[PDB]
């Protein structure tokens, strides 16, 4: 075999045991861990047989439940400050015969083991820095502590890695260009021509460029939320104003964009008028289901699914029977749990924009359903696949994150939808009530008749349809 | 062939409301709990001596979402409306959840039960008299569980069950 | 369950190994030289109408590293063979990486694609002939790309995905 360092003088060198790790029954084929001590988590983050590099993603994201910042820093400096071994028999006996030592042994472990090791400790310092710098920004002696660390780690081995890591560390202290085969298609206008932003609404804007603007402007919001913001359920504590900026506004803009689609619609008083509204929706849902927006598909189902929108049985009845069934296919995706969109989302083509509430459900369930140490002799291990759990859906999240949209940014329609408010100064209660009670006023519960209101849109109700256009 | 009850979970967020469905659903008798898995929220149980199906939409963790509210509530045959003993506003909240539900199913009354959980070891601040008689002019069952220790979990969904039966 | 692949990255320190597939996740040009160690990365991608998971070990080519190779030669289904068309030694060492994965996995045919990279640069000193030449005698495609252009990136990665599906 190869020998190791004393468990006297290197603490991780401790034989395995199941009262310090206990391997999951399955099997690449490298072990995957169940539970363990945090010095054995570490030895095997760091193990030097075999790489894995979706490890050192898992610990670094799930960490902090378990063992804090600065600890974790401490013990990795110490599996870093392997003890070399002395020199062998054979080798002694040429030291006095005024010979030079093969160290045959010695050049084996430093080569077997101690590179590994050194390589793979550097390896989590470049990570931990690159990905995880918010434990940095909170504590500025954890970032000095790692600065002296990089710094003090001597060695022409480790030379080109030590000066990355500190290059790195310093753009990360004083702080993304995107290319493309294809060019994007053209920026589509309806009613409201570019620059007449005080034209812009649900009916004057194009479609197709609604769905697009949209589609970037959730992609975006997608794309920001780390994963800091969601390990520990955070997002549902007190404090998630605090630890969750990213995922709240885009669940906001979420919110306030199904909203406005309820209010578009049963504030649009006249039957004939309401089903245009309706029926743009519809077709907004359609470029969203084309562009792979799965969140802005369950936007607009879930304004139609809404108490005010859904009991308009009038308007209904008068959508077109292609869009009853477009309607029908984009609100199957949500039945029995989610299980239809699931599938479509693992089966597309990205980009996409995922739907985000799946995945805060589930992590938040992980947290609470699974104990935080297993007991196993006596002894306490950290529950380690409770934590491979939660990484699997924040690593699911920022596979998503990477593939950009191939389309054009139209500034103003971006600034319209971003400072989209459909509630006004209104509270949430008062203004769910205003829509219900609007949605009573247009269309009456039986046996009331329904009423005529007159029409309110000055320009033409026809949709210029959602099949894009292509001059040059 | 039998009976496939469709149960939905509705609360405020950030207290106990996840950990009631989760431990009917599982019996941590075998550790390793996961959402993930299709069908961790079907059930097969016997009330009353007539075996039935329990479908549970618990969307703890999606309370932000507000506006998504309608549409899962829509789901649903019966209703567990969940605050903690040791969170006010959340008790405070039940009024308007019980309202929306009346509103989304067109109906005054829908099958549904109270459910008051202690999910830590804070000091109550919800007394279980409170709660009772809240319950009481709604007209509804109030079950009080601390889903930590699976007291009073069987007791809440099998009495919405029940509640279901009897409509 | 979508079929799933495992892909490695490997070649001599700076020929683009990490700029290749950072421009394929990320559609990003990454203009920096930082050594990996070991980083991973996945895609979900539609290739010839299937749907895959592709999975990524972009490795370490500075030779400092070359004791931790075999330990992902292992798991490895394919390979990118990456050495810079103005760099001779890079296409020198191609052999040597070449002949360990052979004999890591213990097979003649182990699915892999040549990749002549920064292909951008005018600057050349490999030739295409010499490459292919090798390509052919390897049984093997040779695809020529820039990670800062997207010029055969998607190629490259694709072309191999291809080669495993018929292994
Ligand atoms: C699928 C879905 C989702 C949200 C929705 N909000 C409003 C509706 C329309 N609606 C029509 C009346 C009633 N359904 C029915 O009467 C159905 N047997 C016919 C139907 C199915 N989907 C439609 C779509 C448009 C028009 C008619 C239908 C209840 C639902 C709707 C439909
Ligand atoms: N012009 C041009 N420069 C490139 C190209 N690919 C990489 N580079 C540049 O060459 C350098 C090396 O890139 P890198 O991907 O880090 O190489 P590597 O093979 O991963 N190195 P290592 O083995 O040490 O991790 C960087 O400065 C990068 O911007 C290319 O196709 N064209
Ligand atoms: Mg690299």
């Amino acid at each position: 075999q190869m020998r190791l360092p004393s468990a006297d003088v290197y603490r991780f060198a401790e034989p395995d045991s199941e009262e310090n790790i206990i391997f999951e029954e399955n099997m690449a084929g490298i072990p995957i861990i169940k539970a363990g001590t945090v010095i054995k988590l570490i030895e095997r983050l760091t193990y030097h047989m075999y790489a894995d590099p979706n490890f050192v993603r898992t610990f670094l994201t799930t960490y902090r439940s378990f063992c804090k910042p600065q600890e974790l820093l401490s013990l990795i400096i110490e599996r870093f400050e392997i003890p070399e071994p002395e020199p062998t028999e054979a080798d002694r006996i040429a030291i006095e015969n005024g010979d030079q030592p093969l160290s045959a042994e010695l050049k084996r472990f430093r080569k077997e083991y101690i590179q590994p090791v050194q390589l793979r400790v550097l390896n989590v310092c470049r990570h931990w820095v690159e990905h995880h710098f918010y434990d940095f920004e909170r504590d500025a002696y954890l970032l000095q502590r790692m600065e002296e660390f990089i710094g003090t780690v001597r060695g022409k081995a480790m030379k080109k890695w030590v000066e990355s890591i500190t290059k790195i560390i310093q753009r990360k202290k004083i702080a993304h260009n995107i290319t493309f085969q294809s060019s994007p298609p053209t920026v589509e206008w309806h009613i409201s021509r570019p620059g007449h932003i005080e034209t812009f609404d649900l009916l004057t804007l194009h479609p197709i460029e609604i769905a697009r603007q949209l589609t970037l402007l959730e992609s975006d919001l997608y794309r920001a939320v780390q994963p800091s913001e969601l390990v520990g359920s955070v997002w549902t504590k007190e404090d998630k104003e605090i630890n969750s900026p990213n995922l709240l506004k885009m669940i906001r803009h979420t919110t306030n964009l199904t909203l406005w689609f309820e209010k578009c619609i049963v504030e649009t008083e006249n039957l004939e008028e309401r089903v245009a509204v309706v029926s743009r929706i519809i077709e907004i849902l359609q470029v969203f289901q084309e562009l792979n927006n799965f969140n802005g598909v369950l936007e607009v189902v879930s304004a139609m699914n809404s108490s005010p929108v859904y009991r308009l049985d009038h308007t209904f009845e008068q959508i077109p029977s292609r869009q009853k069934k477009i309607l029908e296919e984009a609100h199957e995706l949500s039945e029995d749990h989610y299980k239809k969109y699931l599938a479509k989302l693992r089966s597309i083509n990205p980009p996409c924009v995922p739907f985000f509430g799946i995945y805060l459900t589930n992590i938040l369930k992980t947290e609470e359903g699974n104990p935080e140490v297993l007991k196993r002799h006596g002894k306490e291990l950290i529950n380690f696949s409770k934590r491979r759990k939660v990484a699997e859906i924040t690593g699911e999240i920022q596979q998503y994150q990477n593939q950009p949209y191939c389309l054009r940014v139209e500034s103003d329609i971006k600034r319209f939808f971003e400072n989209l408010n459909p509630m006004g100064n209104s509270m949430e209660k008062e203004f769910t009530d205003y829509l219900f009670n609007k949605s009573l006023e247009i269309e009456p519960r039986n046996p009331k008749p329904l009423p005529r209101f007159p029409k309110k849109y000055s320009y033409p109700l026809k949709s210029p349809g959602v099949r894009p256009s292509n001059p040059r | 062939g039998m009976t496939e009850y469709k149960l939905v979970v509705v609360g405020a967020g950030g207290v106990g409301k996840s950990a009631l469905t989760i431990q009917l659903i599982q019996n941590h008798f075998v550790d390793e709990y996961d959402p993930t898995i299709e069908d961790s929220y079907r059930k097969q149980v016997v009330i009353d001596g007539e075996t039935c199906l329990l479908d549970i939409l618990d969307t703890a963790g999606q309370e932000e979402y507000s506006a998504m509210r309608d549409q899962y509530m829509r789901t649903g045959e019966g209703f567990l409306c969940v605050f903690a003993i040791n969170n006010t506003k959340s008790f405070e909240d039940i009024h308007q959840y019980r309202e929306q539900i009346k509103r989304v199913k067109d109906s005054d009354d829908v099958p549904m039960v109270l459910v008051g959980n202690k999910c830590d070891l804070a000091a109550r601040t919800v007394e279980s008299r409170q709660a009772q008689d809240l319950a009481r002019s709604y007209g509804i069952p109030y079950i009080e569980t601390s889903a930590k220790t699976r007291q009073g979990v069987e007791d809440a969904f099998y009495t919405l069950v029940r509640e279901i039966r009897q409509h």
